[PDB]
């Protein structure tokens, strides 16, 4: 039995070895108690404001929409301490760990924004942190690696399997299978077994709540649509959650198309995979005909994941939210466009969301539309990636 | 599942305990794996626990992760595992055969279709490592409809609710988990019998003849041993391989007499 | 004649070739007019809030002061868009340029935070930007270089002279000597000829104004002292300005000691140089016995400058503000301390200010004191520098 | 400053214009520089403009920046420049000698002390490139107290206030700036005479005999030429050097007759 519904329609659940069910039940109980605890909420609000820098700006893009009837705002999670929205929910989960009397943190990371977020929260709150990261990921964002260990975190490269994000995910559950008794597993997205999809949404929903207050202040109405990239689902559901019952607001999630959906080198299981059970959840997966989990692909390490959180699969199924894909080349163009015309260097992850907003404007330039892009992080971590690509081309 | 019930009857009739080894199907190859499995039964294994290679073996530590990798290097697919199962059953009519599966392989083509194939090849039980009792309803229902025993894990610190559900939901045998973590306590055995649970086998870490007699004495119906066999496959990766596992199994099963 | 006093006591002035005096007079007139223009002030406030992210957080450090009677707050200019306080005043100066009908921007940079700030402001406001940077600086923060040109700025390495920041400064005045008619020179610190020391202070004074409002809200009183690093003087005078008439508030500026003042490899002209005329101002300079300008040295490129703004020289002379120095090794220790115990990676520039606050606490751990460090930027740009140093040592 | 007044009297008495070259002192060396300076005067230079090497020559473009660098490579210091000045004056009693200084070299050891040294060695004027008339008071006062003419720049677009201040504050000659920018318009000459300004020389970009006759015809008292001489030093960096500059100077001064 559970205190909260573990499913979103047919998606979700707790598909973990029996040994881990007490840990999930404990976490669920702590979360429900914390959500009712004004002192917990006060502490969480204090860290978000005074340490992470909330509320984040809502920036109106003048230049990039010139000549069209699109008004485009960017929710500036790139300005959050750490450089991405990952920081919001690690602060809440780190408090949850302390509420449970736990003193160690386990985290998984591919791009490294979540591992850095895990390390900084653990440095601040006195938790001993260890981070699993696919060894192929440790090579290409050594910057983010060195950030975590500067912050006192133990960084553990992953040699099992493909040696990437999904492999990093399995190491974390493997370790937490060892002793959840002293460690809390700080899952970094709105996916995995219940209660993580619920917890991560609630600890990210300030993205959407602030966006709604700020758009109403600046425009006097709700947006026509909010657009966010989808790696596992946290920034998107964080943007979406507070608009779900405003039925006139479109909810648009953007999966990575990689080299092109038709190539199969992509990360878009929600629209191009099929339902499976992995990583403790029933959700869309990229998988072989006989049920092996496939390797995904995206230029942006933080979208490169062959599944997606179950609430997105459900919002898609009932038509509440729509999901699209953006290729590497399209994300790279939107990255360049934002640098050059707004002076903001976006994460390549967020550049997928930006790329789709620019497509909605460009395809129908006389359509009147008020759009918000969740700008989930800054792209300083990507300038080396972008430089090498630009160099292999001309320019 | 009726093979398990005949085996346990003919073990306490013998005043004996069960020794059940685990290997990954097709490790290190298809034809070779069939020879290891034949040597395990000849060396004295009472039943088998057989792993189907999976891309993401989440409950398995490095010993059996590499077993899966070796099987994938051989091109081993689930379909070919079921051809191996048919050949094993056709040679060994009475040996109980349990499968260690991960949920996505069972769910992939339809839960009922999976258990129907298990029945067609002569599988006796299925343990799905990442399906807790809380999620087990469609799996155990499909299992029972196809005469497959659904195997459930009883963790060391397990509450009374969990002991009752495992006792009522399981068949064939109850998997007594010996520690936390991944592949690489007597107080619960009587309560399992009190609730008419399937006979208990302790496993998940057993690697030498010491533990077996300890489990049989605790009133457990036998023991399972995973990584120890795979490590022996691991140590000698072909002729000296087979003699290594033959020696190991007899010491284990000798210990189940007392 | 001028509209405003060009001197702070004996320091300051307009020591430029005659050809540039109309440009300085024009800028002074535009600034005075803008300061009285509520529409200019509204536009500037809008960019600061909605684009740069102001107000910045005031973060209380719990862990690093444990066991002492020091309360330490960090004014989080590291959370400003661009990653440093440089962004504040480029937005004001870019508006000033547009007010003058100018369409091009010239900037100088050594660390690159100011060049990146110049490029991003120019990208946003439609200005064509070109940046002079000592070619020795272009090699060691190639990250910041690529950030500027991603943003459409022309980056011009400097081969003249020592090929460093001071040389970059002379190229800018040299170019602006060419045609101020179409370009505005966006000087990046509170130094140079009048009116720049005055303009940059007023366009940075929100640092101190917010700090005062926030400390009063959180502690009900003014701080005992505000501490800031001093490269040319902008973040420090930006912190200081609003406290100058609160005579109980100590004002502490921290120059780089480099390898040690006694080595002469340092950047501390205010306390260890002597008055001279260079870069359009009369101010303390590091100079040879016969009046040649010396080369300075700091581990942190952004403090590595052999002069200082004239208002700091004046505040020092009358005893209102006190100036100290912090060595490379001390700044490196405070950098590590902040990473490990607060989960914030500070700029090595700001780490000098932090290092001196930690010294005030550690030297007198039972002295009751409420301190604010201007945390002028984040240290992502320094992790390569810090890694190479750490590797040459053990650890 | 009285050398300038005797020179200008003896040039319009000749119905002639002045040609004043600039070199950096000690470029490319101390002993060599003294030979270039001697060749300049012998080749027909009416006066000299002499640069003291400075670490940060802010008003100078790459041609003369490198002149400063070459002098610094030779170890040339301000003190040794004043020993060179003493030797130049001792060989050439009537040639007006102007110094091109940067403010920090004049201010370094005391403004009055600097001009006192200028007077002691026989310098006639001092132009401080980074001191505008707005900042000039202590410099021009110290200059006049030591019989040194303070030279001021008259920029192309200069207002009437600036023309009056330059006319009243300057001595020796008025530097007519010919363009903006760094080293590398007749309407103002009459107004300078109207305010009794020191005679005007146009400079800052002159590199061929065309401009000189144009300036003399505009009623300007002569012309100054900077980078052109240094480039000629630059082109031939020793014997062929000296013949190159000798040829250049005579063409310039021939043009000042008409
Ligand atoms: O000897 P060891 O410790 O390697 O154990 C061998 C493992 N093989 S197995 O089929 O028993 C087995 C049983 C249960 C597993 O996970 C679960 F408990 F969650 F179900 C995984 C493998
Ligand atoms: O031939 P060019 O164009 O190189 O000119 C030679 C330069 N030598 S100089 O002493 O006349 C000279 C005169 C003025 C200068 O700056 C100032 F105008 F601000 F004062 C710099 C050099
Ligand atoms: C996968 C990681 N990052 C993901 C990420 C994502 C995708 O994760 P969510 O779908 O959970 O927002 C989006 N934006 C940024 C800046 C990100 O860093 C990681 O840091 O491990
Ligand atoms: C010199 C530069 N930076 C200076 C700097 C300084 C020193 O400049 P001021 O003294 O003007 O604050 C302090 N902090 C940070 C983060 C800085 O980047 C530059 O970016 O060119
Ligand atoms: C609340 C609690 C448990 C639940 N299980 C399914 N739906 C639920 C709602
Ligand atoms: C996808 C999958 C797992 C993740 N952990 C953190 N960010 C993620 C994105
Ligand atoms: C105002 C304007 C000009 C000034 N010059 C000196 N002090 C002043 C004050
Ligand atoms: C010192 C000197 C010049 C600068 N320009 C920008 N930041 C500076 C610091
Ligand atoms: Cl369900
Ligand atoms: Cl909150
Ligand atoms: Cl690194
Ligand atoms: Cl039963
Ligand atoms: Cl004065
Ligand atoms: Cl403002
Ligand atoms: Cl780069
Ligand atoms: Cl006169
Ligand atoms: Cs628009
Ligand atoms: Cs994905
Ligand atoms: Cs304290
Ligand atoms: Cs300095």
């Amino acid at each position: 039995t559970t205190l909260l519904n573990p499913y979103f329609g047919e998606f979700g659940g707790m598909y973990v070895p029996q040994i881990l069910m007490p840990a999930l039940n404990q976490l669920e109980e702590a979360f429900v108690s914390a959500q009712k605890d004004p002192e917990f909420q006060a502490q969480f609000a204090d860290l978000l404001k005074n340490y992470a820098g909330r509320p984040t700006a809502l920036t109106k893009c003048q230049n990039i929409t010139a000549g069209t009837r699109t008004t485009l705002y960017l929710k500036r999670e790139d300005l959050l301490h750490g450089g991405a929205h990952k920081t919001n929910q690690v602060l809440g989960q780190a408090l949850l760990a302390k509420r449970m009397g736990k003193s160690e943190i386990i985290a998984e990371t591919g791009a490294g924004q979540h591992g850095v977020a895990s390390a900084l929260a653990s440095a601040l709150l006195g938790l001993k942190c260890r981070i699993y990261m696919g060894a192929k990921d440790v090579e290409r964002q050594s910057p983010n690696v060195f950030r975590m260990r500067l912050m006192g975190a133990e960084v553990i490269p992953v040699h099992s399997g493909s040696a990437t994000l999904t492999d990093a995910c399995n190491e974390a559950l493997r370790d937490w299978s060892g002793s959840y008794e002293t460690a809390h597993y700080m899952l970094g997205t709105a996916a995995g077994p219940h209660p993580y999809p619920t917890i991560v949404r609630e600890f990210q929903r300030m993205i959407g709540e602030e966006t709604k207050a700020q758009i109403l202040d600046k425009e006097g109405r709700l947006p026509d649509a909010v657009i966010a990239c989808v790696g596992g689902g946290s920034n998107a559901i964080g943007m979406f959650a507070d608009f779900i019952n405003d039925t006139s607001v479109g909810l648009i999630g953007v999966e990575p198309g990689g080299h092109g959906i038709e190539t199969g080198e992509h990360g878009a299981p929600l629209k191009h995979g099929r339902v499976g059970i992995y990583f403790g959840m029933k959700a869309p997966m990229m998988q072989t005909a006989d049920g092996q989990i496939e390797e995904s692909y995206s230029i942006s390490a933080g979208l490169d994941f062959p599944s997606v959180g179950p609430q997105h699969a459900y919002l898609n199924s009932i038509g509440r939210a729509d999901y699209v894909s953006i290729t590497d080349d399209e994300a790279l163009e939107a990255f360049k466009t934002l640098c050059r015309h707004e002076g903001i260097i976006p994460a390549l992850e967020s550049s997928h969301a930006l790329a789709h907003a620019l497509k909605m404007m460009r395809e129908q330039p006389e359509k009147e539309q008020l759009l918000v892009v969740n700008l989930s992080g800054r792209g300083d971590k990507d300038i080396f990636t972008v430089h090498d690509i630009l160099k292999a081309r001309g320019e | 599942m009726e093979r398990y019930e005949n085996l346990f009857a003919q073990l306490n009739d013998r005043r004996e305990g069960a020794f059940v080894p685990f290997v990954t199907l097709g490790d290190p190859g298809i034809e070779q794996s069939l020879k290891i499995i034949d040597t395990l039964i000849d060396a004295g294994a009472d039943a088998l626990e057989l792993g189907v290679p999976f891309s993401d073996p989440l409950a398995d530590g490095p010993t059996i992760q590499n077993a899966n990798l070796r099987a994938f290097a051989a091109g081993v697919t689930p379909a070919q595992c079921f051809e191996m199962l048919a050949l094993i059953r056709e040679k060994h009519p009475t040996i109980p055969i349990g499968l260690l599966m991960y949920a996505n392989l069972v769910f992939n083509n339809g839960i009922d279709a999976f258990y129907a194939r298990c029945e067609q090849v002569g599988v006796d039980s299925v343990l799905v490592a990442d399906v807790p009792v809380e999620e087990s309803a469609p799996f155990r229902q499909a299992a029972l409809r196809h005469n497959i025993a659904p195997i459930f894990i009883c963790p060391p610190n397990a509450d009374d609710d969990l002991l009752r559900q495992v006792a009522s939901y399981g068949r064939g045998y109850t998997y007594l988990l010996s520690r936390s973590g991944v592949t690489g306590l007597h107080h619960l055995i009587e309560k399992l019998k009190e609730y008419h649970a399937a006979p208990a086998l302790q496993g998940f870490g057993i690697s030498s003849p010491e533990q077996v007699s300890a489990a049989v004495r605790a009133g457990a119906a036998g023991a399972i041993s995973g990584s120890a066999i795979v490590k022996i496959i691991e140590k000698n990766l072909p002729k000296q391989m087979l003699a290594e596992l033959r020696s190991f199994v007899s010491a284990m099963k000798a210990a189940s007499r007392a």
